[PDB]
RNA sequence: GAUCUGGUUGAUUCUGCCAGUAGUCAUAUGCUUGUUUCAAGGACUUAGCCAUGCAUGCCUCAGAAUCACUGCAUUGCAGGA
RNA sequence: UUCCGUGCGAAAGCCGAGCCUUUUUGCUCGGCGUCUACUGACGAACAACUGCCCUAUCAGCCAGUGAUGGCCGUGUAGUG
RNA sequence: GAGGGCAGCAGGCGCGCAAAUUGCCCAAUGUCGAAAAAAUACGAUGAGGCAGCGAAAAGAAAUAGAGCCGACCGUGCCCUAGUGCAUGGUUGUUUUCAAUGGGGGAUACUCAAACCCAUCCAAUAUCGAGUAACAAUUGGAGGACAAGUCUGGUGCCAGCA
């Protein structure tokens, strides 16, 4: 008969309550103001995978494809968009790696890092209830990452009332200029 | 499923396709023209297109301009289509991949085709049968399998067999090196294996894949007037392809 | 008070059908008094310069979350006999021009579970389980 | 994540097994659910039993008046019982 | 030497057209129908080498015939 | 006399620890059939597809911002320290203007159909948050395994493990 290839993704982090495990993690977190230790994991599947290929592809026979197929893929991106780096680039950082270099490219607080807003916190917030435009939305998801031009995007929804040559009814909230007109109305 | 990879349907649907038919060009080295009519030239897009071509008809294949869309199309069938008259050639080009590929009306009013057998016929009659599905009476004389043959299409007339051998200009139709090309550096016999077939493609570069899977199409680049897949068969370093790529 | 406005873009060619097909990228913000439905396929009428206005095949939109926002893609056909064979009913009434077919939920159906065995006579509305 | 830890002594160093521990996105169930996106879903026990309801047909221009019927003033292609 | 499927080889059905004929009958031309044998696909049947899971207080098993083989024919779509 | 056979599909019951609808539709997909005079639009489809049912699962997520006062701790120094000032971080019934989606609606705009959002224009959309709201669970607090120093209960009981 026949099929589909959905699946199922992402893996959870063992054993709990071991004192520091829970601290650094938080301090981290910390630094990120968050929603769930759960982004967390995600973090770390991604990291550790892309770590874990890491351990695969240098020990490969010095002159084979991979290394250089997959490194160049790699790299540029991830130097791409603004994660990896030019010196980051014999793969040994790429063994290396930071949990926090990946939360700085959440791309939400690479804004309130960019600046813009007063916190990560109030950066989610913001872009959040939609606001400040890259792509095809402004970014409804600060959940992503970067990729070093949206670095430049960066700005308003003009869309928003917050670049709008007009407003409307939120967050300003015209509306009570609705409520003039309607209550108010002479 | 039974999806046949290198007819490049995919993703959601298609249990089977519309599945197409016995006749000539066997199931899985076909390429059958329905996948054309909708996936190919596209215009016709729904079923309901093709549907519709086939209520009112429509379509057009060289020889007989056939009716059907599970007819298999495959190496070199030259499709035209009146309606803007546009005329496609089946051929691999490199990296396997089976294109419709145009060509020039005139080159498109013949072909080629590999024998598969060659025999008596009822009365020091002799018949050949090819490797796509014609008999032909009366051929050479001494013609034989693996010796392919150009056609008129527009007519009924032969207009070669090569009398083959060693270093002829291949096209290298499968196994591997699918759409690798390559003249024959050599057969060896290779007895109930098959000859074995040692190819050297365009860049000069050498490589192998077994003799079945070889269509001599010329010699001299091509002694044909067909369509040469860009490239022409050697497989190279993708990885300069993916930079070439980014400007 | 306008404001408001369909841009299009990525657009094809198709020769063979009698119709052509396309992209659309539109804002709205202020105009208004505007608008319903028919302009919005005038406009890609006279995009591509075309006058017969119901000529126009239009569709290119569904909708979910991801708000406000507003990318189609149109299609634009040469007669309205191409159109009269190449759009549905449904759709021929989406624009206005026609229906397919009685449903019922396979009322009559029945017939047919009914048929293959029985010759001739029936003579019409002739029926089994529905009592 | 290429660790375990908890549990026999007067201590002590020990062989050593249980307890926990990590998954299984495997079944059931309990509890408890903001959106919302992406979702398999009476195999399993008895291939137990089954109302029910519903689940093979179709013609073109291209095999067949039949005076039914229908069509249209009428013809009447057609249609067609 | 021989035959209870071919002697498709046309006493049947479209659309299209010719010319006669008024047109029709006739006479033409054109594209399709009913239509047998051989091939191909297509597929199905049939078969080995290789490979498979528990278990000896399971070991011998195995030969009325079919067990193993050997003989003529059967018998089958054919092999046996 | 006659006559039945859902390990289709939905339905039923049944069993049992145990598993959704007598829903839409016939687009696409396939698939079959005849093969759109469509000159009369027009096969056929519990396959399939759409929904319905459906917290097994995978995607992403909500209680918002900020300031003022209170107040606080935390530094630098005045100062003894301190008030203070200064140097910082942070609480709150205060205080408050200020944040502001859910969430639902002009809706143009979907969908086979039905359906799941809405540009936020136009009375240039009305509307919608600071709260018990427009909402937090679940399970622990000797140890392993995070987390009581004990408020109160309790009394080898209840019960816990």
């Amino acid at each position: 008969r026949n099929y589909n290839n959905f699946n199922r993704v992402w893996k959870a982090p063992r054993r709990p309550f071991e004192k520091e495990r829970l601290d650094r993690e938080m301090k981290l977190c910390g630094q990120y103001g968050l929603r769930c230790k759960r982004e967390i994991w995600r973090v770390n599947m991604t990291l550790s995978k892309m770590r874990r290929t890491a351990r695969l592809l240098l020990t490969l026979p010095e002159n084979h494809p991979r290394r250089l197929l997959e490194g160049s893929a790699i790299m540029r991106r991830c130097h791409g968009y603004g994660f990896l780096d030019e010196d980051k680039d014999k793969l040994d950082y790429v063994l290396s790696l930071t949990v926090p270099d990946i939360l700085e490219r959440r791309l939400q607080t690479v804004v309130f890092k960019h600046g813009l807003a007063k916190s990560v916190h109030h950066s989610r917030v913001l872009i959040q209830q939609r606001h400040i435009a890259v792509a095809k939305q402004i970014v409804t998801i600060p959940s992503f990452i970067v990729r070093v031009s949206s670095e430049h995007h960066i700005a308003f929804a003009d869309a928003s009332p917050f670049g709008n040559g007009r407003p409307g009814r939120v967050k300003r909230v015209k509306r009570n200029a609705a409520k003039k007109g309607s209550g108010g109305g002479d | 499923l039974y999806a046949p990879k290198d007819w490049m349907l995919s993703k959601l649907t298609g249990v089977f396709a519309p599945r197409p038919r016995a006749g000539p060009h066997k199931l899985r080295e076909c390429l059958s023209l329905l996948i054309i009519i909708r996936n190919r030239l596209k215009y016709a897009l729904n079923a309901l297109e093709a549907q519709m071509i086939l209520r009112q008809g429509l379509v057009c294949v060289d020889g007989k301009p056939r009716k059907d869309g599970k007819y298999p199309a495959g190496f070199m069938d030259v499709v035209e289509i009146p309606k803007t008259g546009d005329r496609f050639r089946i051929l691999y080009d490199v990296k396997g991949r089976f294109a419709l590929v145009r060509v020039s009306e005139a080159e498109s009013s013949i072909k080629m085709m590999k024998v598969v057998n060659v025999y008596t016929g009822t009365g020091r009659i002799p018949v050949a049968v090819t490797h796509d599905g014609h008999r032909i009476r009366y051929p050479d004389p001494r013609t034989s399998r693996g010796d392919t043959l150009v056609y008129d299409v527009k007519e009924k007339k032969v207009l070669d067999l090569i009398k083959i051998g060693n270093g002829k200009v291949v096209m290298v139709t499968g196994g591997a090196n699918r759409g690798r090309i390559g003249e024959i550096v050599s057969i060896e016999r290779h007895p109930g294996a098959f000859d074995i077939a040692r190819l050297k493609d365009a860049s000069g570069h050498e490589f192998a894949t077994r003799a079945t899977n070889i269509f001599v199409i010329g010699k001299d680049m091509s002694s044909v007037p067909v369509t040469l897949p860009k490239q022409q068969g050697l497989r190279i370093n993708v990885i300069q392809e993916r930079e070439e790529k980014l400007i | 008070k306008a404001e408001v406005t369909v841009r299009t873009s990525q657009f094809k060619v198709n020769k063979l059908l009698n119709r052509k097909q396309f992209v659309v990228e539109v804002n709205h913000p202020g105009w208004c008094g505007t608008v319903p439905a028919k302009l919005i396929r005038n406009r890609l009428a006279s995009l591509y310069k075309v006058a017969d206005e119901n000529q126009i095949s239009v569709f290119g939109f569904k909708t979910k979350f991801g708000g406000g926002k507003t990318t189609g893609f149109g299609l634009i056909y040469d007669d309205l006999a191409a159109m009269k064979r190449i759009e549905p009913n449904y759709r021929k009434a989406r624009l206005g021009m026609g229906k397919k077919k009685l449903p019922a939920r396979k009322s009559v159906k029945e017939r047919r579970n009914r048929n293959k065995k029985i010759r001739g006579k029936a003579k019409g509305k002739m029926q089994t389980k529905k009592k």
